[PDB]
């Protein structure tokens, strides 16, 4: 009954691989509570199918770089050398709980974040409003490392969504 | 759970709403938290 409110209203997404037509609206929610209720019920990262995504996005901006929200932003993006089940779903559902809880100063320039299972290779990404505002991405790259632990297996790379050049490397 | 000054809570409505990993994570085992919810495609389902 007594919910914690978040900041914002999210909706998660699912792009199935096949032959737009394939992103899929999941759900939205704008509390804690719902955010787990969905989260304890669906497949975690590492059971997805090969090809398949998962984007959490603030409402009615969808995973798509052309769209007006989008268009002018970039994205952090977070590789693995070596995949695995467990830095799969801790990093996912880490960089969820970064999003949902605003965990960055520059919450307005945050977009959403995808998973890409890409089998041999996985990347997550956090895409952010406007790739020329150089204090809000570094800012938001900064908390990402940090909150992530990332390390040697990881590379932390900010790419503009019209890009392959990286302007930003942690 | 504990909650940091500006932060909303029950007791503090006008609380920031910012909520910490570790917070967030307390809350996953919450009633509310454990309810189904209603949703479009079923592949994501286990």
């Amino acid at each position: 009954h007594m919910k914690h409110p978040l900041m914002n209203v999210w909706t998660l997404w699912y792009l199935e691989n096949d032959r737009e037509d394939m992103q899929n609206e999941i759900t939205s929610f704008d509390t804690v509570e719902d955010f787990w209720s969905l989260y304890n019920h669906i497949k975690p990262p590492s059971e997805i199918k090969l090809g398949s995504d998962y984007s959490l996005f603030k409402k009615n901006i969808r995973p798509m770089w052309e769209d007006a929200a989008n268009k002018q932003g970039g994205r952090w993006v977070i590789t693995l050398n070596k995949s695995s089940k467990t830095d799969l779903d801790n990093l996912w559902l880490d960089v969820l709980l970064c999003l949902i809880g605003e965990a960055f100063d520059h919450s307005d320039q945050i977009c959403g974040a995808v998973i890409n299972i890409r089998g041999k290779s996985n990347k997550i990404s956090i895409w952010t409003a406007d790739g020329n505002n150089e204090e809000a991405a570094l800012e938001i790259g900064h908390k990402l490392r940090d909150a992530l632990r990332l390390g040697r297996n990881n590379s932390l790379q900010y790419q503009l969504h019209k890009d392959v050049k990286s302007i930003y490397t942690l | 759970i504990n909650y940091n000054e500006g932060q909303w809570s029950p007791n503090n409505p006008s609380g920031k709403k910012q909520y910490d990993r570790e917070q967030l994570l307390q809350l996953r085992e919450v009633k509310a938290s454990r309810i189904q919810p209603e949703v479009k495609n079923v592949s994501i389902l286990p």
